[PDB]
């Protein structure tokens, strides 16, 4: 519906729930960790500890400085329920259980 | 080696036709715009003929005359047949290998003499 | 697919093709016993089999075999200058076998041509295909053709009657460039066996070491590769295969 | 247009800076050839296209000359340089030579 | 010193691996890059 390709370099193809995704970008690698669960409490993510698992290692190697989300309905006009955070360099203290899993941490 | 056998001319009353089988000798001649020239006996040579490998079988614009050029791509040599001679044709005819600027009219045959006179010496 | 596959285009409109990451190995090829020429400027294929370029490109076209030499950095002529010019830094190799075999078209092989009469001198890697009636003299060309003016493309008429010098060879122009991002194809990657229970050296996906490899009852998440201990030492490896 | 050369009959001695003028009026320095005829021999490819001297013919014929008055400059007249020169205007229907610029060895 | 007043010579192109300090290795082989063990004939 909205796809205008030009001189393309390379491609790759592969209420009820929350969804989480980190989007770090170092060493020309837009690593994307992710995980998701349900939420009886529609309104907000309950203070529960979780730990995203590594999902991709795209070798895009591109200087990014800006993102934007994308949604839709049916017919609005081509003008002519979530919340993001922001990462910072920090030091953390993780705990691994028997199976090996980030149980909780100390910021 | 790279030579043009100026041949086919002869003694001539300055009214009939003649020929110049300027036979390409030692020439893989299917790539050039072979031209021709005309020297009044005792003067310099003025360009007349110009066949084209691309096509364009033509001549001196000042001498856009009945005399007709072609290359027998079979035998691969330029023709320049001296049709319906007049007095103004009185000279000597040659032929040459040309490219314009890549090269120019380079390889010349020996000489082709048009004896455009009834008289024999 | 981008090598041994059908016909191509005239070198004056020489084509381009981009190559991805997919590992690769020249040496799997190099000894293909077909490359009549593998004139290989960058490095020997037996050496660059592992050489990684952010970009690798293939060009391919039908030309009179001879033009092979003109496809050496440091060449001139109406084709090496008016149909393509390699750079004098062509990190690559001139692959070619022959066209006359599959390109004779006994009644005169056309389909391929060449801007014999091009204006400019080919800049290295110029893909330009702009046809034009250049001024063989100064008769204002602007289309004029027949004297001191002609168009650039002439006939690459290949025949079986005319000799191999005037017969075409299928010709490939290899060219690769490695910038600064994560590069693509990375040569080969060998594979030994899982020799176990005895003291051996090992190289598990770049993890090097020495020890005795046995079977463990451990299990971790499907994305982890190797396990460490409290003192930051490797003591578990998920066999990359 | 007709060119013409300077020393029509240049009775120079060998080892001299022989140099033939070629004044035009249509200024086709985008060509301007220069050939030497031996009598009994069709003259070939001396000089052409600006100044590009086709070789085998020595570099003594230092080509030059632009605008309308062109000038080929033979370095040295020599025992093989007794012949008739022809600065060739081209690039139009006038693909013509000189008026038979003779240079006479002495 | 660069002495181009008299600057035949030759060296080598391909071989097994570099020698150890101060060794000589004159030879006339092929060190074929493909299996072809050309023996006397190129
Ligand atoms: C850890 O592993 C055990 C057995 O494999 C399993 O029963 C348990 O659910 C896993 N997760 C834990 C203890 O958080």
């Amino acid at each position: 519906v909205y796809s205008s390709a030009n001189n393309c370099t390379f491609e790759y193809v592969s209420f009820k729930n929350l969804r989480e995704f980190v989007f770090k970008n170092i060493d020309g690698y837009f690593k994307i960790y992710s995980k998701h669960t349900p939420i009886n409490l529609v309104r907000d993510l309950p203070q529960g500890f979780s730990a995203l698992e590594p999902l991709v290692d795209l070798p895009i190697g591109i200087n990014i400085t800006r993102f934007q989300t994308l949604l839709a309905l049916h017919r609005s006009y081509l003008t002519p329920a979530y919340y993001v955070g922001y990462l910072q360099p920090r030091t953390f203290l993780l705990k691994y259980n028997e199976n090996g899993t980030i149980t909780d941490a100390v910021d | 080696q790279v030579q043009l056998q100026q041949w086919g001319a002869g003694l001539l009353k300055p009214s009939e036709t003649l020929s110049l089988t300027c036979a390409v000798y030692g020439g893989s001649f299917s790539d050039y715009f072979w031209y021709w020239i005309r020297q009044p006996p005792g003067k310099g040579l003025e360009w007349i003929g110009e066949i084209n490998h691309s096509g364009s079988t033509n001549y001196n614009p000042s001498l856009k005359s009945r005399v007709s050029i072609s290359v027998d791509t079979s035998k691969n040599q330029f023709s320049l047949k001296l049709s319906s001679v007049t007095a103004a044709d009185t000279a000597v005819y040659y032929c040459a290998r040309g490219q314009g600027y890549g090269r120019v009219l380079l390889w010349f045959g020996e000489w082709g003499q048009g004896t455009l006179v009834t008289v024999s010496s | 697919e981008v090598f041994n596959a059908t016909r191509f285009a005239s070198v004056y409109a020489w084509n381009r093709k981009r190559i991805s990451n997919c590992v690769a190995d020249y040496s799997v090829l190099y000894n293909s016993a077909s490359f009549s020429t593998f004139k290989c400027y960058g490095v020997s294929p037996t050496k660059l089999n592992d050489l990684c370029f952010t970009n690798v490109y293939a060009d391919s076209f039908v030309i009179r075999g001879d033009e092979v030499r003109q496809i050496a950095p440091g060449q001139t002529g109406k084709i090496a200058d008016y149909n393509y010019k390699l750079p004098d830094d062509f990190t690559g190799c001139v692959i070619a076998w022959n066209s006359n075999n599959l390109d004779s078209k006994v009644g005169g092989n056309y389909n391929y041509l060449y801007r014999l009469f091009r204006k400019s001198n080919l800049k290295p890697f110029e893909r330009d295909i702009s046809t034009e009636i250049y001024q063989a003299g100064s008769t204002p060309c602007n289309g004029v053709e027949g004297f001191n003016c002609y168009f650039p493309l002439q006939s690459y008429g290949f025949q079986p009657t005319n000799g191999v010098g005037y017969q075409p060879y299928r010709v490939v122009v290899l060219s690769f460039e490695l910038l600064h991002a994560p590069a693509t194809v990375c040569g080969p990657k060998k594979s030994t066996n899982l020799v176990k229970n005895k003291c051996v050296n090992f190289n598990f996906n770049g993890l090097t070491g020495t020890g005795v490899l046995t079977e463990s009852n451990k299990k971790f998440l499907p994305f982890q590769q190797f396990g460490r201990d409290i003192a930051d030492t490797t003591d578990a490896v998920r066999d990359p295969q | 247009i007709v060119l013409t050369q300077s020393p029509a009959t240049l009775s120079l001695s060998p080892g001299e800076r022989a140099t033939l003028s070629c004044r035009a009026s249509q200024s086709v320095s985008s060509y301007l050839a220069w050939y030497q005829q031996k009598p009994g021999q069709a003259p070939r490819l001396l000089i052409y296209d600006a100044s590009n001297r086709a070789t085998g013919i020595p570099a003594r014929f230092s080509g030059s000359g632009s605008g309308t008055d062109f000038t080929l400059t033979i370095s040295s007249l020599e025992p093989e340089d007794f012949a008739v020169y022809y600065c060739q205007q081209r690039s139009n229907w006038i693909t013509f030579g000189q008026g038979t610029r003779l240079e006479i060895k002495r």
